[PDB]
Order: structure tokens, then C-alpha cells, then sequence
């Protein structure tokens, strides 16, 4: 018919238009997110390197806690898919040995990905974080929530933002108080702690948690926006292709309608 | 053409469909006279699936549980539900992509592609332009294979392992050979 | 695509404004006590 | 055998049959001949013209119902005679022009139901540079 094809063409044209607009919007947001990274990464790298001097083994047995960072909006490509894939891999690897696993998450997408399969392991989930600009106050809350539930070993899954068209999924084995007390911290003897080490360690550790969450979420946000732009590009292209096909079908149906109506009139005119 | 108290005529009629239009008067009239139907499609033949049967437009009167068992009926209806749920996502997959879908929908898409490819048989007469030998398939093997694919006992296998294999033992052997 | 988008829009709007109506119904009688039958 | 656009429609309607009659001599004699038709659709258009001018009732795309019979009369003469009928042969490489690659139309489908094969050609491959632009997934034999 005609009304069907015309309605479909109208809808797909609107989709293409909105897709291009959202592409430009996501480009602007990616500029601002790259700025946020460039300003806020130096705040996080030093303490992370300082505590990473203490090597953490990821084979340690104990109550694992997996913090999976994700988004809340869709059309983000497939970054959350890869995050949840890595999380499933980690959970299925660590649950065989007998380590009781708990799951913390950021964003509704990881929740929708893992509800049916690993919903009997969630501990605390946060969302609506990407509404306002990311800030250190948002991260300190999550870090405090992690510390109040002090586990024996912590892992953090997120997406590293290599370039505007390339990301990379990673897993950070994060130090914990249980893993710190089991080490004499001989690697930090080169550093002169102005307060004594035993008095400043708990604060350095809380700062480490906060900075880790901060940097990880910034990288995930940037990767999300890059994937969003790519997805909008692909969607606009596919919409153009569908528009071409529907245009062909519309012209065919138009010609058919004209011919049919005219043949009806002529057959009614010659039967007199 | 009709079975009577004297004898019986089974009939197998090939009905052309001009310009791929099933609303033409000829096939439209012919549909009313049939006890079983098999609607072939060009969209499915372009995917290399042969026989290019559209299992949703195809239907029959001998599918009720009072003729065939309830396991056959239930397997058929579950397969139809699966393929319809996959058809309902074609637009959103073409525009946006599989990433927008949830996990249940992704499992559905996987099983639907698998059961589409599994409903593809190499005939004996096609050996002249296909090369692969023919595969006669009994009914209980088909039903067991469909049950297993629907349950989730074949999600580990690939998608191109169901193409022109007949039963499931061939599918598993082909998956083994494809692992290399 | 047509029925899909239409029904998605309807559901999204319905959910959003159902939440908003729940909150407004919570916070109504305080800010408008002249309608509150408790004071009548 | 030339029946060009300036020529009348009956001559375009004929010329294929005249060429096939010229090839039937080789087929019956035992000689092998190949006939190429450029394009058959033009012949169908000429037949449609002659039919509408005879006040006949149109059909799908205004083409009458005797178009299939036309092309099938023409093409069923292409044959490989047997050992007792001389042993000749007569190929036939009919040509059809589509519109935007639509082969689900009426005349292409009428001819696909008559032939023993199909050689497809695309505009994408011809604009890229691939020449001959012979697709291989759609082409069969």
C-alpha cells in the first residue's frame, strides 16, 4: 500500500534528523568530558601509583566485591555489554574456588544486564550519577559505602578512554585494609610520612578509594560519549539506506495506484 | 480432488505468485481450497536457506493435538512464538542495533537464528548444484532437536553449525570441526 | 517502527508523569491547606 | 537482426521470432547456434502497444496476459536435440533491463520462470570499477 510506506518514510526521516542532532550534541559533550579528564586525572594518578607499589595478587581467596561502572542512558554502543561480560567472567572464575562474591554497580544498564543471572549477589547499586557533572563528592559517597562494607578483596571494572574512536575494558585489583594489614609496607619505607605511617594510612587509603572511583568513572563517561557518537553515525546511515528502499517502494506503489484507478475507469467506460 | 469412501487423492500443487504478491486474486482464491500450505519466500532464499519456507505464513489443519501429540504441538507453537518475537525486533535491530536489546531479547535472537538455520535441509536432487549429499530426517529427531535448541542446550554452539546438517549429531560434529 | 515508537513514547510519558503525580499528591495538602478537608 | 526504436512495433514484436527461425536451421541441421536478444522487455512493450491499440483489456502494469505466452513461445525453441534428431543445439542469452534492480517485477519474474539460469549485474560493482559487474550470490545456473 501507500499510507504504510509513507508513514514509515516519515518516521525514518525524523529518526535520521534527531540522530544527526544528537551526534553533534554528543560531540560537544565529549569535548567537555575530555576537558574534565585532563583537569581531573592528575588529581588521581599519584596516590594510585603510590599504593600500587604494593603488589596485589588477584588469586587471593576471600570475599570478593566487584564494582562495575556503567551508564544510565542507552545508545552508548556496546561498552556496557563488554563491562558486564568481563564481570560475568570474573564472577564465574572466582565463584569456582569458593570466594563469596558481592556486586556493587553504577548505572541501570549493569543492573539490567545482571539481574536475571547474578541478581542474588547484589549489595548496593547507585544511579542517576551522570545527570549533573561528575565530582569528587559523588565519588566519596561510593567510596565510603565500599569502606563501610569492608571486603577482603575489591575489583573495579570500567572502560578506559584511549581515543575518540577507541576504548578498552580493564579490571583494577584494588588494595584493601585486610590486604594492607597483611603486609609490612616495606615498599613505602623510602617515603617519609610526616605523621607516622600508622596514623596516616587510613586516610591515604580512603583518598585512594575516592580517587580510584573518580578516575575510573571519568574514563567510562568519555568512552560512553564516544560510543554514543559512533552509534548515532551508524543509525543515521542505516536510516538513509532504509529511506532509499522505502522511496523505491513508494514510487512503485504510486505507479500501481495510478494504473489501477485508470484501468478501473476505462473498464467502466467501455462496458457501456 | 477429494478423499472419498472409495479411494483418496493426495494432491501437491505448486502455486505461482506473480510479483511476489500474495494478495493477487489467483493465490488468494487458491488459499481457500487447501488443507496444508507452504509459503516460500525470496527474503529467506537470499540468506542461502533452502527450502526457503516462511514458517509463519505456512500453516496446516493437521497440527492440532488431537492428531499429532502435545509434544509436537507444543514444540511447533514454541518455535512459532520464538520466530515471531524475532520478527518483531527486525526494525529496531536494523535502525539501532543488537546492543540496544536486553539479554532476554539477545537470547531470543540467538535461538531464532539457530532454529532458522536448523530448518534447512540439503535434498538429494540438489546434489547437482550443491554437492552435499541428501539428508532424510525423521520426525522424532526433529522434535528432539527443536526441544534442545529451545531449552538452551545448544547455546554454546555457533550459528553456522546448523546450516545444512539435518539432525543434531551433524551439528555437533560440524561445531567440533569448526573449532579448529 | 510506527507503533513501536508510539507505544514506547506513551509508556515512557505515562511512567514519568505517574511518578510526578505521586510526588505532587504527597506534597499537595501541605502547600494548599485551604483545600485540605482536615481544616474544614 | 535489427528492429530499432524508429521502427514500428510489429517489427520489434517479430524480430526475436525471426532470429529464432534463423537458428532453427542450425538446430535441425545439427549445427550449433547461439541467439542473443537485446532487450526482450522492449519487445514486451511493443506487444503491450499493439494490444492496447486493439482495444484489448490491460492487466498488471498495463501488460496483457499474453506476454508470458509470447516469451515462452520464443524461448522454448532453444533446445539440445537428441542423437536421432541430428544432434544440434540452440542456446539463448536473452537480455532484460530492470529499474533500480527490482527483479520482483512482472516481466523479469515472467522470464525467470522460463529460463534455465540467471546472470545478474549490479550498478554498485559497475560504479566502483568491478567490470564485468557479475554478482555471484544471485547469479545461478
Amino acid at each position: 500500500d501507500l499510507k504504510i510506506v509513507a508513514a514509515r518514510m516519515k518516521s525514518v526521516k525524523s529518526i535520521q534528523k534527531i540522530t544527526k542532532a544528537m551526534k553533534m550534541v554528543a560531540a560537544s559533550k565529549l569535548r567537555m568530558d575530555q576537558r574534565r579528564l585532563e583537569n581531573g586525572l592528575p588529581f588521581a594518578t599519584p596516590v594510585q601509583k603510590l599504593v600500587q607499589r604494593i603488589p596485589v595478587d588477584p588469586k587471593e581467596k576471600g570475599t570478593l566485591a566487584v564494582l562495575a561502572l556503567s551508564s544510565d542512558k542507552g545508545l552508548c554502543g556496546g561498552v556496557n555489554s563488554f563491562v558486564a561480560k568481563q564481570a560475568r567472567i570474573v564472577i564465574k572464575e572466582n565463584e569456582m574456588a569458593g570466594n563469596a562474591v558481592q556486586v556493587y554497580g553504577v548505572g541501570d544498564k549493569i543492573r539490567s544486564a545482571l539481574q536475571r543471572t547474578f541478581g542474588d549477589r547484589f549489595k548496593r547499586i547507585m544511579t542517576e550519577v551522570t545527570r549533573f557533572p561528575w565530582n569528587f563528592g559523588q565519588a566519596c559517597i561510593i567510596a565510603d559505602r565500599l569502606m563501610q562494607d569492608n571486603p577482603a578483596r575489591l575489583m573495579v571494572i570500567y572502560n578506559h578512554f584511549k581515543s575518540a574512536v577507541a576504548y578498552d575494558t580493564l579490571t583494577l585489583n584494588v588494595l584493601t585494609p585486610t590486604q594492607a594489614a597483611q603486609s609490612a609496607k616495606e615498599q613505602l619505607n623510602t617515603f617519609e610520612f610526616e605523621p607516622e605511617k600508622t596514623d596516616v594510612w587510613k586516610d591515604l587509603q580512603d583518598f585512594y578509594y575516592a580517587c580510584t572511583v573518580f578516575g575510573c568513572m571519568l574514563d567510562n563517561i568519555a568512552s560512553e560519549q564516544s560510543a554514543r557518537m559512533s552509534a548515532m553515525d551508524n543509525a543515521s546511515t542505516n536510516a538513509g539506506e532504509m529511506i532509499s528502499s522505502l522511496t523505491l517502494r513508494y514510487n512503485r506503489a504510486r505507479q500501481a495506484k495510478i494504473t489501477t484507478e485508470l484501468v478501473e475507469i476505462i473498464s467502466g467506460a467501455n462496458a457501456l | 480432488i477429494t478423499t472419498t469412501k472409495k479411494g483418496s487423492i493426495t494432491s501437491v500443487q505448486a502455486v505461482y505468485v506473480p510479483a511476489d504478491d500474495l494478495t493477487d486474486p489467483a493465490p488468494a482464491t487458491t488459499f481457500a481450497h487447501l488443507d496444508a500450505t507452504t509459503v516460500l519466500s525470496r527474503q529467506i532464499a537470499e540468506l542461502g536457506i533452502y527450502p526457503a519456507v516462511d514458517p509463519l505464513d505456512s500453516t496446516s489443519r493437521m497440527l492440532a493435538p488431537e492428531i499429532v501429540g502435545q509434544e509436537h504441538y507444543d514444540t511447533a507453537r514454541a518455535t512459532q512464538k520464538l520466530l515471531q518475537d524475532y520478527k518483531s525486533l527486525q526494525d529496531i535491530i536494523a535502525i539501532l542495533g543488537m546492543d540496544e536489546l536486553s539479554e532476554e531479547d539477545k537470547l531470543v535472537v540467538s535461538r531464532a537464528r539457530k532454529i532458522q538455520r536448523f530448518l534447512s535441509q540439503p535434498f538429494t536432487v540438489a546434489e547437482v548444484f550443491t554437492g552435499k549429499p541428501g539428508r532424510f530426517v525423521e520426525l522424532p529427531e526433529t522434535i528432539k532437536s527443536a526441544q534442545t535448541i529451545l531449552r538452551g542446550e545448544c547455546d554454546d554452539l555457533p550459528e553456522m553449525a546448523f546450516y545444512m546438517c539435518g539432525g543434531l549429531e551433524e551439528v555437533r560434529s560440524k561445531a567440533v570441526k569448526m573449532a579448529q | 517502527s510506527v507503533k513501536f515508537m508510539d507505544q514506547k513514547r506513551s509508556g515512557e510519558e505515562t511512567v514519568y508523569f505517574k511518578k510526578e503525580d505521586e510526588a505532587l499528591l504527597r506534597n499537595l495538602l501541605a502547600n494548599h491547606p485551604e483545600y485540605d478537608p482536615k481544616y474544614s | 537482426v535489427a528492429a530499432t526504436a524508429s521502427e514500428a512495433a510489429p517489427l520489434q514484436f517479430l524480430a526475436p521470432y525471426s532470429g529464432c527461425a534463423m537458428g532453427e536451421w542450425f538446430r535441425d541441421s545439427g549445427r550449433h547456434c547461439v541467439i542473443i536478444y537485446d532487450d526482450l522487455s522492449k519487445q514486451a512493450t511493443a506487444y503491450r502497444q499493439m494490444s492496447l491499440l486493439l482495444r484489448r483489456p490491460p492487466g498488471r502494469e498495463a501488460y496483457p496476459g499474453d506476454v508470458f505466452y509470447l516469451h515462452s513461445r520464443l524461448l522454448e525453441r532453444a533446445a539440445k536435440m537428441g542423437d536421432k534428431s541430428g544432434g544440434g543445439s540452440l542456446t539463448a542469452l536473452p537480455v532484460i533491463e530492470t529499474q533500480a534492480g527490482d527483479v520482483s517485477a512482472y516481466i523479469p519474474t515472467n522470464v525467470i520462470s522460463i529460463t534455465d539460469g540467471q546472470i545478474f549485474l549490479e550498478t554498485e560493482l559497475f560504479y566502483k570499477g568491478i567490470r564485468p559487474a557479475i554478482n555471484v550470490g544471485l547469479s545461478v545456473s
